[PDB]
RNA sequence: GCCACAGAG
DNA sequence: TGCCTTCCGAAAATTTTG
DNA sequence: CAAAATTTTCGGAAGGCATGCTCTGTGGC
C-alpha cells in the first residue's frame, strides 16, 4: 500500500526502472518486481493458453495440460481485465531448457 | 517379464549433492523419481540400470540447482503375452480370484471367463471349484503357487476429476480407486494351476 | 507400485498471442450465468444472491464466505469468470472503427470482397512474404481496403457499394451507428437500384407527405443485427485480406460483435470500503453490469409481447450505450443516459493506471524511506542506517554449514537487540514463525540445516539507495551498511553528487534485496566503487566537492608550511 | 534504420516497434490492445518491458548467457553394461 | 433515477429477469417419421458411405508386438489394404508434381463393383 | 519424461537377480550387514546406508519373490546358485535346439519340471519333437547347467 | 426450467461450440471427414479457410503432414474431383501449382443416394430382370471412385451376356447425358480460365490501334466469351457417343476415354422436380402429371443452374448484367430444342391418364385435351408456361425460378414462425415499403400481434429497419421507422442456415458412429452381416437396431434438408 | 551438435564484468544451499564473500555458455578467462 | 475507498 | 497552450466516354 | 469539344498526449 499512515512502502518508479536496466541488472529487476512485491503462482493450460484455477482449465474439462508457473498478480489482473474486455491474452510455453 | 527401456528425462541436481559423485547423484534422484512407479504404456519400473548420455548441467535463473538430461536403461516388469508366471493365491470372490507376486505387483486378477470351464464359485468356504469329472473334487484355495499365462494388459490412465467433484467426493467419504496397471491371467491347458494339482 | 509416474518440466512463457473469444470460449469458461438485476436478497442476512452480477460462483469479497467452486478464502482464489446473454447484439466500443473498415471492405448484399481474383491473388502474395513486419502489414491492410473503396459494383452480384461513415461524429447516442450511403455513386447511368427506391418511396409518400422533407437523409443504416449477419455469410478464404487469420476458431469477423459478455470476477471488481456506514458499496463495473442485465431483459420482455419499435429501438441504443460506457466511458457521456464512472479502459491507462501504475513499475516491499544527513568519517561505499530502521528491514539467510553458530546466536538474542532475527521459516513448515511469540532458546538447539532465517540488516549487507527523481543512471546505486544510532540515512559526501543530493530536508529512499544473486548483481554491477564514472561522457562524478577542495587548496597552498609534529598529525588524522 | 525519419514518438513507435505490449505502456494503451486483438499479432516476448510485465529474465546485461555446469564424467565410464542374454543368443537352428 | 421509465406495454414486473433460453424450441416441417422411399435412400447413402470408407482413398486418422513367436506359423492378415497406388490412373487429369507418389510403372488392377438388393439395417 | 525406444533389449532373471543383489551388497542392504554392523554390537562408525525405503522394500520384494522356489516342486530357485559360465553353457545346449529366442527367454527365466511344465512353457511340444529330445533336456533343465 | 443449467451443461447438451464456425466450412470439413479419412477433411479445411495453397504453403500450414502424406491426400481428392489446380508460371520461370476446392466433388458427395435413385427413375427401361441392379453399381462404381475408363471395369466381368448389357447401359446413360467425358476443363477453375481467355484475346489484338481502348476491350471480351461459351458446352453436347459401327453394326461408348458423373444435369432434374412439387398446388393432379411428362421432355436441353459466365467475376458492368439477363430469356424462348405442340407431348403420356371427363367447360389423349391441359397450365398465375405463339410453349426458367425461391421462402417461414409470418411478409413484400400504421390498417389483426411477429422476423432478416430521423443528429428516440423486404439477404441467410443444419445433422452422426465403435465394428465385417442374431447378446440387438434406427432417421431428415436447400442455389 | 567446437572461437577471451556478476550471484546462491567449497576459509560466514574468495584463485567449477545472435553458442571455463 | 486543497525535495 | 494523425465532404484537376 | 466519371489535393473537426517524479498531512462526503 500507500503512504506512511498505513505501513506502506515506496514507489520504484518507471524511471528507477530503467535506470535499473541501464546497468544490465537482470536479476535484481527480477527479485525487485516480482518476487518480493507482487509474486504469484498459477496454472496455465498450455494448449488454449488461458488461466485456471487449482491445477484444472475451466475450458478444456481436462488437467492434461496444467503447468504451474508464477507471475505478477497484476499480471494476471492484466489477463482478466483483457478477458473481459473480450481481448484473449493466450499464452504459449516453451521449454526453458533445449532438451 | 524384464525388460529394458531407454528412458529420457530431465533430472534435477540439488546443489547439496554436489559432493557426491555425478552419476551416484542422477542414480538417486532417477530412484527418486522412477522407482517403484509405472511409467505409462510402457510398464512398472524397478530401479535403473545404466546412465547413457549425459549431458551439461545448465541452471534455472533464480534457483542454484543444476538441471541434466540424462537418457538411461530402466528394468520394467513387462511380461508379454505367453509368459507363463508363478504367483500366490491371495483373495477370491464372486467375480474372480485375486493372486499376488509376493510384494511385486500385488493386482493379478483371474476372471471366470478365460478360466476352465465348468467352475463354480460356493460362498460357504470362499472357494472355486474344477471337477475334471466325477471322481475328482479339489477347490481353488489360497497360499499356494499357481501358474498361468497373462492374457490381457489392461492400461488407463487416471485423471483428477473437477475440484468441485473432488470436493464432493470428500465431503462425502468423511461421514477403491482404479488399478492404473494391471495384468489379467487365465488358465486353459494341463498344468496350469498349483502343483499339488499336477504331481 | 500403483503410483503414477509424476513428470515435470519447467517452462516460460514463449510469447503471446492476442486474438478475440468466440461464443464458444465465453461461455465455456464461466460458471454462472448472470440473469437478475438483485444484488444482495434483503430477506436473508445480506447474502450474495444466486445468479447474481456478485456470486459465490464468481468469487468472494469477505474472509468469511466461500466460493463454492474451489472453495477458497480472499487470499487463495484467482477468480472465476460468469457470462451474460444479450437479447439483441450490440457493437463494440473498441472494434467500432474495425468494423467500420470491414464493411468497407465487403460487399452490402452478399458479404464478398470488392476486389477481382488477379488483384486479391497479388495481394495475398504481398502479404506471405517470409520478411513481414507490422509497418507493411498494415500498409498493405490500407492499400487493399483503398482497392476496395475505389470499386464501383460488386463482382459476385450487380449491387451498388457506397461509403461506410459514422452518423455524428461525436459524443452523442450517434456515435455508435453506421450509415450505408449508397445512392452517392449512383452518378446519371439507367441504375436499377435507383429505380427500386423512387419506387419504394412513390408507395410511401402516399399517406405519409409530411416524411418527403426528410428523403435525403434516409441512408440503408446498418444495425448490428444486419451487421452480424453480414458478418455471419463472409467467406472464410475473405478473412485474410482483412486482417484477420481464419485458421484458429476465433478467427472470425463474427467474434467482434457482442453476444457474449463475459462477467468480470468479484476479484477484479472488489467491494469498495466503508467508513462508518452500516451498509456496503459496490463498484461501477457491478452497477453497470447490473443495468445491462436489467436492459436486457426490459428488451427480450418487450419482445415477448409487443411494444412500439420507437421504445425498442430507444432502449436497444440505451444498452448500446450502456455497454460501450461499461468498457470505455470516455467516447460517450453519462448525459444521453435516463435520469466520470471507472471503467476498464480507464482502468489502463494513465498515470496512475495499471501498465503504468502496477505493472511497469510497482510498490516494492523492504523499503525504508528517510531524510539525509552527512558523515565524512564514513567510507564511500557506505551507508549508516540507523538502529531503529535495521531492526525492522530484514535478511534472509539460509543456514548452511559454515554459518550454523552464527545464526544461533543471531537467533537466540532476540527481535529487540540489534544483532538479532527476527522470523524463522523450516522446510517442513510452511507459514514463517513470529520470534516474539516464542521460547528463542528451544529454536536455536533444534536449528535443521536446511532453515531460512531473517536477520537483521547488519553490517556488510548490501542495500540500494536511491533519490526519487532518476535523471540518470547513477542515482540508484548500492552500498554497504553500517549502523550507527541517529535516525537518519548518512553517506558520504563525495558520493552526493550523483544523487544531486542536498541536505536541505531531502529524502532518500533504501531498498533491501532478499535473493543472494540479486545482492551479488547490486554489488558488483551497481557497486559505487564499480561505477565512478558516468556514461555521458566517461568523467568522474564521484569526486571532491564542496568544503573539500577548499581544504585541498588550503593545504596546498604555496605559503603553506608544516612542522614535523603537524605533518604527523595529518598523516594520522587521514587514515 | 526502418528505411525513413521515423522518430520519437507514438506514431515512430508503431512504425519501428512490432510488439504490443511495449506500445501499450506508452500511450493509447486500449486502441494498440483492440487492433492488436482485432489483427491477431503474435508478440514474441523478447521486449524488456514485457519480459519486467510478465515476470521472467530479460535477455539483456546478465540475462544474455545461461551459466552452465560441467558434468565432470567421461564418456568412457558412461560404456553401457553387458547384456549377457542378447550376447549369447543367436538365431540359426530355425530361423 | 434510472429504472423508471418503462415503455406503454410494460409493468413492474416483466423486467428484472434476464434468462434468455440457449436452448431451441421452434422445429421445422422436415423432422417427421421415415417412409419406404425414404429408408431406400438411406440404405443408399449408408451403404455408399460404407463402401467408400474402406475404397482405394481412405487416407489414416493421423497382441501387435515384434517378438518372435509360433502362432503367427500359418496364419495371415484377414485382408490385404488397398494402397493409393493401386487403381487406374488417367495421366492427363493429374498435375505433374503429384506423379511422385503415385505409380506410373506399377500395373492398373483394382475396379471394384457392388450393390445389395436386401436392407442392410438389423431392425 | 519422453520415451524413445520401448524395448531396447531382453533381460534374463539371472541378469536381474545378479544385479539387484549386486546393488544390495554395495549399498549394505543384506541381513548379513544388518546384522554384523546394526545388531548385536554398538554403533561406533556411524556409517549409515542408503536412506530410501520405497527402493529398499522393492527391491528386498522382487530379490525374495525371484531367488525362492518355484511351481516345480512343493528348495530355491536354482538361479541363486548358478554362475554366469553355467548359463553360458547351459543356454548354449539351448541353441542346439529349435526353440525360439523368447521361448529360450522363459526356459532361462522360470525352469521347467518333467510333469507337462515343458508342455505349457513350450507351445506346441508333440509338433515338434519326439520323447528323446525332451526327456534329455528335461535332464539338462533339471541338472542345472 | 425446472432446475437451472450450468455453462456445462450448456456446453455438453446444447450445440454451442457449433455456432461459432461458418456453414460452408463446417459443411465441407464434416462431409469429407464422413466419407473420406480426416487428412483429407483437414486439407480441405485448410483450402477452404485460407483460400488458394500451393502444396509447400499446405506442409507449413498443418501440422503433422510431411510432403509424402500430402501428396498422398491431394491425389486421393483429385480422383475424386474434390480439388481443383492450376500450374502458374512465374517471371522467374519457376512453375508452381496451386490448388483450390470446388463445389462438385462435395455436392456429389452429398447427393450420392439421391443421385442412385434418380438415374434409377430415370432408366425407364420396360420389363428389367438384373438390369436395375447393374445400374445402380455401375452408379455407385462411378460415383466412389470418381472417374473410371469402360475398359478398366469391362475387365472385372468375363462373361458375355453381362459384359453385352454393360456396353448397351453405358450408352443409354450417355444419351441423356449423365456420364460425361472428363477432361482438364472441369479441373481448372472458372474465374481462372475466363482470365486466361481474356487476357490471351486481348494481348492477340494488332497494337498501334487508332481505336478506342474501351471499346477493345469489350471487343476482346466479346471474342473471349464466344471461345468461353464454345469451351463450356463441349462436353455436354456429345463426346463419348461420337463413335459408330466398331465390329458387327452396333453403337458403344467409346472404349478409351473416362466417364465422370454430370452433376449439372443433376441439378436441372432437382429443379424440374422442384417446380413438379410447385405445380402440385395451385392446379391439378393429373395435370401435375401433363407438366411433368412437359418438363422431362426437355430436361436435358434446359439451361444452367447457375450461368458459367456470372461467376466469371464479369457483373460490374451494368451493361453486361443486361446483356447476361437478355441472352437467358433469348435461349429459354427459341432454343431449338425447347419448343413442343401438343402432338409432340401426345407420345409420352402413359396408360394412367383418363382425361374422359376430367374438364367441364360449362360454367384419348387427344390433341383437344392436352391443349386443354396445357392452356389451363398457360393461365396459372405463376408463369409456368408461356407461349411464343399459340399452340407452341416454352417454360420460362428465367421468370419462374424467383418465383419458386419466393413461394419456397414464403411457407418455410410461415410453417416455422406460424401463419402472421406468412402474412406480414407478404404484406411488406406486396407493398414496397410501408410503416407501421400502414400495416395496422391493411392488414387485419391485432396491434401487438403485428408487433410481435414483426419482432420475430428481423431476428432472421425477413424484413429490413429502415430509420427516418426527424433531427439534426441522427437518433432513434424521435425518428419514424419503415419496414422493408430485402431478398436477397434473407434468401442468403436461410441459405446459410440450411447449410449450418444439415452439418449438424451429420456431425451428430458422425459422433454417434465414433463413440460406439466396438458394436458397430464386431457386426461390420460380412461373416455376421445378415446374420448377426445368432452372437449377438439381447442388449447388443437393442443397442444396433437403435444406431441403425437414428442413422436413418439422420440421412432421412438430411435429405428432406437438400429438397429446400437446393432452391436457393438458382 | 549446435555447439561451436572449441579448437577455434571467435568471442572476446576477456571475461565481462555481466558474467562476474552473473558466477558470482550463481556461486553465493548456491553455497547458499550447503555446497562445499573447494577454497579454504578463515572463518567467514556470509556466502557472497566466501564466493568472491573463490573465485580470487579460480576454483569455480561452472562454465559460461554464450549466445552468438542466430542461436549457435561456444562454450567458456571459468578457468580460461582472464580478469 | 473516491474527490478537494495544503505543503517537502 | 502546443502538436500530430485520421477521416470526410468539398472543389479543383485528370482521364475517360460520346 | 464538353459531358461525365474518376482520382487527386486542401480545408475543418475530432480525437489523442503533454501539463514532470514521489512523499507527507487534514477535511469531508
Ligand atoms: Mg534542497
Ligand atoms: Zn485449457
Ligand atoms: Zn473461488
Ligand atoms: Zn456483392
Amino acid at each position: 500500500t500507500e503512504g506512511r499512515s498505513r505501513d506502506g512502502g515506496l514507489r520504484l518508479g518507471e524511471m528507477e526502472r530503467d535506470c535499473v536496466i541501464a546497468y544490465g541488472a537482470s536479476q535484481l529487476l527480477l527479485e525487485r518486481l516480482m518476487i518480493s512485491s507482487d509474486a504469484f503462482e498459477v496454472d496455465v493450460c498450455d494448449k488454449c493458453g488461458l488461466m485456471g484455477y487449482s491445477g484444472w482449465c475451466t475450458t478444456c474439462k481436462s488437467a492434461e495440460n496444467i503447468i504451474k508457473m508464477t507471475i505478477p498478480y497484476a499480471a494476471k489482473l492484466l489477463f482478466q481485465e483483457l478477458l473481459s474486455m473480450n481481448i484473449a491474452p493466450r499464452l504459449r510455453l516453451e521449454d526453458i531448457f533445449q532438451q | 517379464m524384464f525388460i529394458l527401456s531407454k528412458i529420457a528425462d530431465l533430472v534435477r541436481i540439488p546443489p547439496d549433492q554436489f559432493h557426491r559423485d555425478t552419476i551416484s547423484a542422477i542414480t538417486h534422484q532417477l530412484n527418486n523419481k522412477f522407482a517403484n512407479k509405472i511409467i505409462p504404456n510402457v510398464g512398472l519400473c524397478i530401479t535403473i540400470y545404466d546412465l547413457l548420455t549425459v549431458e551439461e548441467g545448465q541452471l534455472k535463473p533464480g534457483d542454484g540447482s543444476s538441471y541434466i538430461n540424462v537418457t538411461f536403461r530402466a528394468v520394467v516388469f513387462k511380461p508379454f503375452l505367453g509368459e507363463i508366471v508363478t504367483g500366490w493365491i491371495s483373495k477370491c470372490t464372486a467375480e474372480g480370484i485375486k493372486v499376488s507376486l509376493l510384494g511385486i505387483f500385488d493386482d493379478i486378477f483371474i476372471p471366470q471367463n478365460m478360466l476352465f470351464e465348468g467352475c463354480y464359485y460356493t460362498p460357504e468356504e470362499s472357494a472355486w471349484i474344477w471337477p475334471m469329472d466325477e471322481e475328482t473334487k479339489l477347490y481353488f484355495d489360497v497360499n499356494e503357487k499357481i501358474r498361468f499365462r497373462i492374457e490381457r494388459e489392461v492400461f488407463v490412465d487416471v485423471k483428477p476429476k473437477s475440484p468441485k467433484e473432488r470436493e464432493l467426493e470428500e465431503r462425502a467419504q468423511l461421514e477403491e480407486k482404479p488399478p492404473a496397471y494391471a495384468l489379467l491371467g487365465s488358465c486353459q491347458t494341463d498344468g496350469m494351476g498349483l502343483v499339488s494339482w499336477w504331481e | 507400485m500403483k503410483e503414477v509416474v509424476v513428470s515435470e518440466t519447467p517452462k516460460r512463457i514463449k510469447g503471446l498471442e492476442f486474438s478475440a473469444l468466440s461464443a464458444a470460449d465465453i461461455v465455456a469458461q464461466s460458471e454462472v450465468e448472470v440473469s437478475t438485476r438483485d444484488l444482495f436478497d434483503l430477506e436473508k442476512d445480506r447474502a450474495p444472491k444466486a445468479n447474481g452480477a456478485l456470486d459465490p460462483k464468481m468469487g468472494v469479497s469477505s474472509s468469511s464466505l466461500e466460493c463454492a467452486t474451489c472453495h477458497g478464502n480472499l487470499a487463495s482464489c484467482h477468480g472465476h469468470f460468469g457470462h451474460l446473454k444479450l437479447a439483441l447484439p450490440v457493437f463494440h466500443i473498441g472494434y467500432f472503427k474495425a468494423t467500420i473498415q470491414i464493411l468497407q471492405g465487403i460487399c452490402k448484399n452478399c458479404s464478398a470482397i470488392l476486389l477481382s481474383e488477379t488483384d486479391k491473388r497479388q495481394f495475398l502474395h504481398e502479404l506471405r512474404r517470409p520478411g513481414v513486419d507490422n509497418l507493411r502489414r498494415m500498409g498493405i491492410l490500407k492499400k487493399i481496403l483503398d482497392q476496395c473503396k475505389k470499386q464501383r459494383r460488386c463482382l459476385h452480384c450487380g449491387a451498388l457499394n457506397g461509403v461506410v461513415k459514422k452518423a455524428a461524429a461525436g459524443a452523442g447516442s450517434a456515435a455508435l451507428k453506421i450509415i450505408h450511403d449508397t445512392f452517392r455513386w449512383v452518378g446519371k447511368k439507367s441504375a436499377p437500384e435507383k429505380d427500386i427506391w423512387v419506387g419504394e418511396w412513390k408507395e410511401v409518400l402516399a399517406h405519409n407527405p409530411e416524411l418527403e422533407r426528410y428523403v435525403k437523409r434516409c441512408m440503408d443504416d446498418l444495425n448490428p443485427l444486419k451487421t452480424l449477419n453480414l458478418f455471419k455469410q463472409i467467406k472464410s478464404a475473405d478473412c485474410e485480406l482483412l486482417g484477420i487469420d481464419a485458421t484458429v476458431p476465433s478467427g472470425r469477423p463474427e467474434t467482434y460483435i457482442w453476444r457474449y459478455l463475459p462477467a468480470p470476477p468479484v476479484c477484479i471488481r472488489p467491494s469498495v470500503m466503508m467508513q462508518d456506514s452500516p451498509a456496503s458499496n459496490e463498484d461501477d463495473l457491478t452497477v453497470k453490469l447490473t443495468e445491462i442485465v436489467w436492459t436486457s431483459s426490459l428488451i427480450k420482455a418487450g419482445l415477448d409481447k409487443g411494444i412500439s419499435i420507437n421504445n425498442m429501438m430507444e432502449h436497444w441504443d440505451y444498452l448500446q450505450l450502456t455497454v460501450a460506457m461499461y468498457i470505455n466511458s470516455d467516447s460517450v457521456n453519462p448525459a444521453m443516459l435516463p435520469g466520470p464512472i471507472r471503467g476498464f479502459c480507464q482502468r489502463l491507462k494513465g498515470k496512475q493506471g495499471r501498465f503504468r501504475g502496477n505493472l511497469s513499475g510497482k510498490r516494492v516491499d523492504f523499503s525504508g524511506r528517510t531524510v539525509i544527513s552527512p558523515d565524512p568519517n564514513l567510507s564511500i561505499d557506505e551507508v549508516a542506517v540507523p538502529d531503529r530502521v535495521a531492526k525492522v528491514l530484514t535478511y534472509p539467510e539460509k543456514v548452511t554449514r559454515y554459518n550454523r553458530h552464527k545464526l544461533q546466536e543471531l537467533i537466540v538474542n532476540g527481535p529487540n537487540v540489534h544483532p538479532g532475527a527476527n522470523y524463522l521459516l523450516k522446510r517442513n513448515e510452511d507459514a514463517r514463525r513470529n520470534l516474539r511469540y516464542g521460547d528463542r532458546m528451544k529454536l536455536a538447539k533444534n536449528l535443521q540445516i536446511g532453515d531460512v532465517v531473517e536477520r537483521h540488516l547488519e553490517d556488510g549487507d548490501v542495500v540500494l539507495f536511491n533519490r526519487q527523481p532518476s535523471l540518470h543512471r547513477l542515482s540508484i546505486l548500492s552500498h554497504y551498511a553500517k549502523i550507527r544510532p541517529w535516525r537518519t540515512f548518512r553517506l558520504n559526501e563525495c558520493v552526493c553528487t550523483p544523487y544531486n543530493a542536498d541536505f536541505d530536508g531531502d529524502e532518500m529512499n533504501l531498498h533491501v534485496p532478499q535473493t543472494e544473486e540479486a545482492r551479488a548483481e547490486a554489488i558488483n554491477l551497481m557497486g559505487v566503487k564499480n561505477n565512478l564514472l558516468t556514461p555521458k561522457s566517461g568523467e568522474p562524478i564521484i569526486a571532491a566537492t564542496q568544503d573539500f577542495i577548499t581544504g585541498s587548496y588550503l593545504i596546498s597552498h604555496k605559503d603553506s608550511f608544516y612542522d614535523r609534529a603537524t605533518l604527523t598529525q595529518l598523516l594520522s588524522m587521514m587514515s | 534504420y526502418k528505411g525513413e525519419v521515423l522518430g520519437i514518438t507514438r506514431f515512430g513507435l508503431s512504425k519501428m516497434r512490432d510488439s504490443v505490449l511495449q506500445l501499450a505502456s506508452f500511450e493509447k494503451t486500449t486502441d494498440h490492445l483492440f487492433d492488436a486483438a482485432f489483427y491477431m499479432k503474435k508478440d514474441a516476448v523478447e521486449g524488456v518491458s514485457e519480459c519486467i510485465i510478465l515476470g521472467q529474465t530479460m535477455s539483456i546485461g546478465t540475462g544474455s548467457f545461461k551459466v552452465v555446469k560441467g558434468t565432470n564424467i567421461s564418456e568412457k565410464d558412461l560404456v553401457p553394461k553387458r547384456c549377457l542374454f542378447e550376447s549369447l543368443s543367436n538365431e540359426a537352428a530355425l530361423k | 433515477n434510472y429504472m423508471s421509465n418503462l415503455p406503454f406495454g410494460l409493468g413492474y414486473g416483466d423486467v428484472g429477469k434476464n434468462h434468455i433460453t440457449e436452448f431451441p424450441s421452434i422445429p421445422l416441417p422436415i423432422n417427421g417419421p421415415i417412409t419406404n422411399k425414404e429408408r431406400s435412400l438411406a440404405v443408399k447413402y449408408i451403404n455408399f458411405g460404407k463402401t467408400v470408407k474402406d475404397g482405394p482413398f481412405y487416407t489414416g486418422s493421423m497382441t501387435n508386438d515384434g517378438i518372435e513367436r509360433y502362432s503367427d506359423k500359418y496364419l495371415k492378415k484377414r485382408k490385404i489394404g488397398i494402397s493409393i497406388d493401386d487403381h487406374p490412373y488417367n495421366l492427363n487429369l493429374f498435375p505433374n508434381e503429384l506423379y511422385n507418389v503415385m505409380g506410373i510403372n506399377k500395373k492398373k488392377l483394382l475396379a471394384i463393383s457392388k450393390f445389395n438388393n436386401a436392407d442392410d439395417v438389423f431392425t | 519424461m519422453k520415451v524413445l525406444e520401448e524395448r531396447n533389449a531382453f533381460l534374463s532373471d539371472y541378469e536381474v537377480l545378479k544385479f539387484l543383489t549386486d546393488l544390495e551388497k554395495k549399498h549394505l542392504w543384506d541381513q548379513k550387514s544388518l546384522a554384523a554392523l546394526k545388531k548385536s554390537r554398538s554403533k561406533g562408525k556411524q556409517n549409515r546406508p542408503y536412506n530410501h525405503p520405497e527402493l529398499q522394500g522393492i527391491t528386498r520384494n522382487v530379490v525374495n519373490y525371484l531367488s525362492i522356489n518355484k511351481n516345480f516342486i512343493n528348495e530355491k530357485s536354482g538361479i541363486s546358485k548358478m554362475s554366469d559360465e553355467s548359463f553360458a553353457e547351459l543356454m548354449t545346449k539351448l541353441n542346439s535346439f529349435k526353440l525360439f529366442k523368447a521361448e529360450k527367454l522363459q526356459i532361462v527365466n522360470q525352469l521347467p519340471a518333467n510333469m507337462v511344465h515343458l508342455y505349457s512353457i513350450v507351445e506346441e511340444c508333440d509338433a515338434r519333437f519326439d520323447e528323446k529330445t525332451i526327456e534329455e533336456m528335461l535332464e539338462i533343465i533339471s541338472g542345472y547347467a | 426450467s425446472e432446475k437451472l443449467v450450468t455453462p456445462e451443461d450448456v456446453m455438453t447438451i446444447s450445440s454451442l461450440e457449433q455456432r461459432t464456425l461458418n456453414p460452408d466450412l463446417f459443411l465441407y470439413k464434416e462431409l469429407v471427414k464422413a466419407h473420406l479419412g480426416e487428412r483429407a477433411a483437414s486439407v480441405i479445411g485448410m483450402l477452404v479457410a485460407l483460400g488458394r495453397l500451393s502444396v509447400r504453403e499446405l506442409v507449413e500450414k498443418i501440422d503433422g503432414m510431411d510432403v509424402d502424406s500430402v501428396k498422398t491426400t491431394l491425389v486421393s481428392l483429385t480422383q475424386l474431383r474434390c480439388v481443383k489446380y492450376l500450374q502458374e508460371t512465374a517471371i522467374s520461370g519457376k512453375k508452381t501449382t496451386y490448388y483450390y476446392y470446388n463445389e462438385e466433388g462435395i455436392h456429389i458427395l452429398l447427393y450420392s443416394g439421391l443421385i442412385i435413385d434418380e438415374i434409377i427413375t430415370q432408366m425407364r427401361v420396360n420389363d428389367e430382370e438384373e438390369h436395375k441392379q447393374l445400374v445402380a453399381e455401375i452408379v455407385q462404381n462411378v460415383i466412389s471412385l470418381g472417374s473410371l475408363t469402360v475398359e478398366d471395369y469391362l475387365s472385372s466381368v468375363t462373361s458375355d451376356s453381362m459384359k453385352y448389357t454393360i456396353s448397351s447401359l453405358f450408352v443409354q446413360l450417355c444419351e441423356m447425358g449423365y456420364l460425361i467425358q472428363i477432361s482438364k476443363l472441369h479441373y481448372t477453375p472458372i474465374e481462372d480460365l475466363w482470365q486466361f481467355l481474356y487476357e490471351k484475346h486481348y494481348k492477340n489484338i494488332p497494337r498501334n490501334s487508332p481505336l478506342s481502348d474501351l471499346k477493345k476491350r469489350s471487343q476482346a471480351k466479346m471474342n473471349a466469351k464466344t471461345d468461353f461459351a464454345k469451351i463450356i458446352n463441349k462436353p455436354n453436347e456429345l463426346s463419348q457417343i461420337l463413335t459408330v459401327d466398331p465390329k458387327t453394326s452396333l453403337r458403344i461408348v467409346k472404349p478409351t476415354v473416362s466417364l465422370t458423373i454430370n452433376l449439372d444435369r443433376f441439378m436441372k432434374g432437382r429443379r424440374s422436380k422442384q417446380l413438379i412439387n410447385l405445380a402440385k398446388t395451385r392446379v391439378g393432379s393429373v395435370t401435375a402429371q401433363v407438366y411433368k411428362i412437359a418438363l422431362r421432355l426437355t430436361e436435358q436441353k434446359s439451361p444452367k443452374i447457375r450461368d458459367p459466365l456470372t461467376q466469371t467475376g464479369l457483373l460490374q458492368d451494368l451493361e453486361e448484367a443486361k446483356s447476361f439477363q437478355d441472352e437467358a430469356e433469348l435461349v429459354e424462348e427459341k432454343t431449338p430444342g425447347l419448343t413442343f405442340n401438343a402432338i409432340d407431348l401426345a407420345r409420352h403420356l402413359p396408360a394412367e391418364l383418363d382425361l374422359r371427363g376430367s374438364l367441364l367447360s360449362r360454367k384419348p389423349h387427344s390433341a383437344s385435351l392436352i391443349n386443354s391441359h396445357l392452356k389451363i397450365l398457360a393461365s396459372s398465375n405463376f408463369p409456368f408456361l408461356n407461349e411464343t405463339k399459340p399452340g407452341v410453349y416454352y417454360v420460362p426458367y428465367s421468370k419462374l425460378m424467383p418465383v419458386l425461391k419466393s413461394s419456397v421462402y414464403e411457407y418455410v417461414i410461415a410453417s416455422t414462425l406460424g401463419p402472421s409470418a406468412m402474412r406480414l411478409s407478404r404484406c411488406i413484400r406486396d407493398n414496397k415499403l410501408v410503416s407501421e400504421k400502414i400495416i395496422n390498417s391493411t392488414a387485419l389483426m391485432k396491434e401487438k400481434d403485428i408487433r410481435s411477429t414483426l419482432a420475430s422476423l428481423i431476428r432472421y432478416n425477413s424484413v429490413e429497419i429502415q430509420e427516418v430521423p426527424r433531427t439534426a443528429d441522427r437518433s432513434a428516440s424521435r425518428a419514424v421507422f419503415l419496414f422493408r423486404c430485402k431478398e436477397t439477404h434473407s434468401y442468403n441467410f436461410m441459405r446459410q442456415n440450411l447449410e449450418w443444419n444439415m452439418a449438424n445433422l451429420l456431425f451428430k452422426k458422425e459422433k454417434l458412429k465414433q463413440e460406439n465403435s466396438t458394436l458397430l465394428k464386431k457386426a461390420n465385417r460380412d461373416d455376421v452381416k445378415g446374420r448377426e442374431n445368432e452372437l449377438l447378446l439381447p442388449s447388443e440387438l437393442n443397442q444396433l437396431k437403435m444406431v441403425n434406427e437414428r442413422e436413418l432417421n439422420v440421412f432421412a431428415r438430411l435429405s428432406r434438408l437438400l429438397s429446400l436447400w437446393e432452391v436457393f442455389q438458382m | 551438435e549446435k555447439a561451436i567446437p572449441k579448437d577455434q572461437r571467435a568471442t572476446t577471451p576477456y571475461m565481462t564484468k555481466y558474467e562476474r556478476a552473473r558466477i558470482l550471484g550463481t556461486r553465493a546462491l548456491q553455497i547458499s544451499m550447503n555446497a562445499p567449497v573447494f577454497v579454504d576459509l578463515e572463518g567467514e560466514t556470509d556466502p557472497l564473500r566466501i564466493a568472491m574468495k573463490e573465485l580470487a584463485e579460480k576454483k569455480i567449477p561452472l562454465v559460461i555458455r554464450r549466445y552468438l545472435p542466430d542461436g549457435s553458442f561456444e562454450d567458456w571455463s571459468v578457468e580460461e578467462l582472464i580478469v
